[PDB]
């Protein structure tokens, strides 16, 4: 039941985003409602999250493949819909496995920012 | 998220002089005249400036002591070192005098005395006088008195020269 | 054929959209060319307003220390399609959420947002019809309403937009320490050697009467608003001429 | 094209362009003299003070009527709109010729002055429930009569 | 003078003086100066129904002072 | 002539309303002239006033049909164009016959609105 | 190589001129920097200098035509790009053939205006 409910919810938002994307194309993101922006942000994270590096495309992707368990996927997508991961950067969901991978790429990204702010301070 | 303070954009800060510093004999005064957030003179060197505050008139010359003046509806004169006089009329505001040699007159409305007209003032004065008798209440009477006083000051300035 | 008919209709429809928007750019181009006069005629009005409310201070102590109402008067346009100017203001307000925070926004599109995102911190907002060059009376009305909203307010923070160049628009803040505590700080500026730039200016105010000081505080606080609201307009026309060109390079791609 | 969603500016090109568009409205073919004269009058600005709604009525009076003769003010010797044989003279001699230019301008100026003085003045003073309808019927009739 | 005793604030006094000064300007320049006084604004609060309930904390026009 | 003039005026207004519908989409109805808004209001009433319940479609609509005389149509449409029926609510023109039926639906619409206001007042 | 370089420079200047046209029609002509103003002036001269009178049109247009050799064309445009002819009036390039025609037409313009001054100074 959890698998069905989560899968339906994801598709519902991916359907909302497509409709919103038609408004976004012409006018822009700033011309949306306050809640609409929240839907857009969650949907964009969902779209990025769906990506996965395969073990056979390591040459093209240049990254080690991932094998996500069925239970991990269900629990990981459930949280993203709930908003629990609304504070994680968008690009932390791109080319990852489960949510554990998401929360580690986010850490590396934040640490790498310290090599762009500490260096900035050294330059300044 | 360090909100840049709006004043920081304005790099033309005020030059305040320390008390113990040695004296300097100044020959010009930097006047900064502003109307409704629009300056007419930018640190213009002038010989002197005459401003009519609440207590009375003030003739500000270079080196005048630091002071704050609450202006009243009246004319304002600026005399340059060349020997040229320029007269405006102000409706109110404040004038800041600095011992360093600067005078900033920020008024709500500052217009050339020439732009004003006499007959327009006369008819407006008559209308206000007529409306004063028909004042709805005390507040209306005070408002009309304020309007009458401004008009009388304008007429007096025009008749002076 | 229907499919060909559909596409032909869509193309001309988008062409009609490009036309109604190309006109907007011409309009907002005029309201910006004419409004570019302020840049040359600014930055000297508030010189001594600096010495009044130019207190370089931290963003935490000034917030946590206060235990009375903190009035905020963000400035927003009453019409959409102006970049993220209206958007960023809401984000700044959200970052300063507090128990004492209160919002008294300006503009129809500021009222639309703050009303619902901060229901517990809303009293009312002001709106301006843009048929008039922003005048002193408009600033006074805002100030009077702000006082009546919370007379015992620790501070009034006005958040507006600043226009540096044709495209560099930022968010700017004016802080107006409540008179009662401004008098106290003017005391330190008159006695202690601390605050030397504000030693002379502080002393001259002290020499005068209290009513003049109160008039001075209200006058320059109002004059500060006359720059806040007056400047946001210039930024508005800048973004509305920078996202009306972005809407015409997306219609031309579709 | 640049004022679809904004208040227009009443410049000379627009003041005359609107009249030209209005004049093109017609049901039956127009005789050459009537058409060319009307276009010339609008081209030189004689209809600048005439409202766009009254252009058709102004043209009808110019063609099928003669205000100058009505009020005993016409001074032209030969150039009158009721002389339908002037068409070939106009074809041979352009309107911008000394033979016809002098009298053409005089007739247009006099007709315009009389129309503004008498007819359009009364039109702008119509305030009633039946006069408005009568005026509306008049304008529609002129739109499809000339 | 007598307006202080009635509770009128200084800012309102400034607005009245400026409005009177603008009314005294010549016709030609009045086209510009008069624009700098006209109080074309209101104060609104959105209610549950969405109506913009107008507030009366401060008068808008000088005559309302 | 009255029939011809009224018909042409109706079509011309509904052609203008199509243009102004685009501007109301790119911009809002709050950015239109004071005359454009009047055209929009009357045009919207014209669109709804053209609707009519047929006596054969009672099952589809659930209401009795109407048979409008030729002269009633010309008079009613002329009045709307000239501004006579400008204070009548827009929905009073929806699924009705002559103006006499428009005014009766308005009174019915106003009475029910008054009842709703009274109910709200008691609350 | 010289022909290719000149042609590319002209194309680049024309493209920049179009970009500067957008800016001057937005912010104002005075907002252009010193380099931009010079580019605008040179580009306008190039646009005027690309027009040529054809010998076929002598009867109708009256003005004698010109056959510009390639060698002259490269030198004429190359000099203009550098800035040698920055003092010649803009109109001297309109419907003329070759650099020499630009100069002779300048004489005829400078000398023509000389009489105008003696007239306007006098009278
Ligand atoms: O009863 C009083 C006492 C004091 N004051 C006011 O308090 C201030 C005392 O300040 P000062 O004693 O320094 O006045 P001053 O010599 O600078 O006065 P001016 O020539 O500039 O007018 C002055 O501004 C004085 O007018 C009154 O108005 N009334």
């Amino acid at each position: 039941v959890d698998h069905y409910n989560v899968a339906q919810d994801v598709v519902q938002m991916l359907t909302k985003y497509r409709e919103l994307q038609d408004i976004i194309a012409v006018l822009g993101i700033d011309e949306l409602s306050e809640e609409d922006k929240l839907i857009v942000d969650r949907a964009r994270k969902l779209v990025k999250f769906l990506s996965q590096p395969f073990q056979v495309a390591e040459v093209f992707t240049g990254m080690t493949g991932h094998y996500v368990q069925l239970d991990d996927t269900i629990d990981s997508f459930s949280g993203l819909l709930m908003g629990t991961y609304d504070q994680v950067p968008e690009m932390a969901f791109y080319m990852v496995g489960g949510i554990n991978s998401v929360l580690e790429k986010a850490k590396k990204m934040a640490e790498e920012a310290a090599e762009l702010e500490k260096m900035r301070r050294a330059r300044v | 998220h360090d909100l840049p303070e709006g004043f920081e954009f304005m790099e033309h800060k005020v030059v305040n002089k320390d008390i113990h510093a040695p004296h300097e004999n100044l020959e010009t005064l930097r006047l900064t005249l502003t109307r409704q957030d629009e300056f007419l003179l930018r640190e213009e060197p002038v010989k002197c400036v005459t401003v009519t505050g609440t207590n009375g008139e003030y003739g500000i010359y270079p080196g005048h002591a630091y002071k704050i003046v609450q202006l009243n509806p009246s004319p304002l004169t600026v005399e340059y070192t060349d020997g040229t006089t320029k007269k405006y009329f102000v409706s109110g505001g404040f004038a800041h005098i600095n011992n360093e040699g600067s005078c900033d007159v920020n008024t709500v409305e500052c217009t050339l005395l020439d732009d004003l007209d006499l007959a327009i003032a006369e008819k407006e004065l008559a209308a206000q006088q007529a409306a004063l008798g028909s004042a709805k209440d005390d507040k209306a009477k005070s408002v009309v008195e304020i309007r009458i006083s401004v008009i009388e000051a304008v007429i007096a300035a025009l008749k002076h020269h | 054929s229907g499919k060909l008919r559909l596409y032909k209709e869509k193309l001309e429809g988008y062409n009609r959209f490009y036309s109604i928007v190309k006109t907007i750019k011409m309009v907002t181009l005029a309201k910006y060319r004419a409004a570019q006069g302020r840049i040359r005629t600014r930055d000297f009005s508030l010189r001594y307003t600096e010495l009044a409310f130019s207190k370089p201070q931290a963003s935490r102590d000034a917030v946590v220390a206060a235990k009375n109402a903190l009035v905020y008067i963000p400035i927003t346009t009453n019409r959409g399609s102006c970049g993220a100017l209206n958007s960023n203001i809401v984000r700044c307000i959200d970052s300063v959420v507090s128990s004492k925070m209160v919002l008294m926004p300006v503009g129809k599109r500021g009222i639309d947002s703050f009303s619902k995102l901060y229901p517990d911190e809303f009293r009312y907002g002001i709106i301006n019809d843009m048929k008039e060059s922003m005048h002193f009376g408009y600033a006074t009305f805002v100030i009077e309403n702000a006082y009546e909203v919370s007379k015992d307010a620790d501070r009034y923070q006005v958040i507006f937009n600043r226009f540096v160049s044709a495209g560099v628009q930022r968010n700017a803040v004016y802080n107006i320490p409540s008179y009662e505590k401004w008098k106290e700080d003017l005391a330190d500026a008159a006695s202690s050697d601390n605050q030397k730039n504000r030693y002379l200016f502080a002393n001259a105010l002290q020499n005068e009467e209290e009513q003049l000081i109160r008039d001075f505080f209200d006058f320059h606080a109002a004059l500060a608003v006359l720059n806040a609201v007056g400047e946001n307009e210039l930024s508005e026309q800048a973004a509305r001429l920078v996202a009306v060109e972005g809407q015409l390079t997306n219609i031309s791609s579709l | 094209a640049d004022s679809v969603g904004g208040q227009q500016v009443q410049t000379i090109p627009m003041i005359r362009g609107a009249r030209f568009v209005a004049l093109f409205n017609q049901k039956q073919p127009s005789y050459f003299m009537n058409a060319i004269v009307s276009l010339y009058a609008c081209l030189n600005g004689y209809l600048d003070d005439v409202k766009v709604q009254y252009v058709k009525f102004y043209e009808y009076l110019l063609v099928h009527r003669d205000l100058g003769i009505m009020y005993g003010t016409a001074k032209n010797k030969f150039f009158y709109m009721y002389v339908q044989e002037l068409n070939y003279l106009i074809r041979f001699f352009t309107l911008n010729s000394p033979i016809l230019h002098g009298e053409l301008e005089e007739m247009l100026k006099q007709h315009t002055h009389l129309f503004l003085q008498h007819y359009q003045s009364k039109m702008n003073a119509i305030k009633s429930e039946k006069d408005v309808k009568a005026l509306k019927n008049l304008l529609y009739s002129c739109k499809r009569a000339v | 003078s007598s307006w202080r005793d009635h509770g009128i604030s200084y800012l309102k006094y400034l607005n009245v003086c400026t409005e009177t000064l603008h009314s005294t300007v010549k016709e030609s320049r009045r086209a510009k100066y008069e624009r700098w006084s006209k109080p074309c604004y209101t104060a609104q609060r959105p209610d549950g129904a969405g109506g913009q309930e107008t507030i009366d904390k401060v008068p808008i026009h000088t005559k309302d002072y």
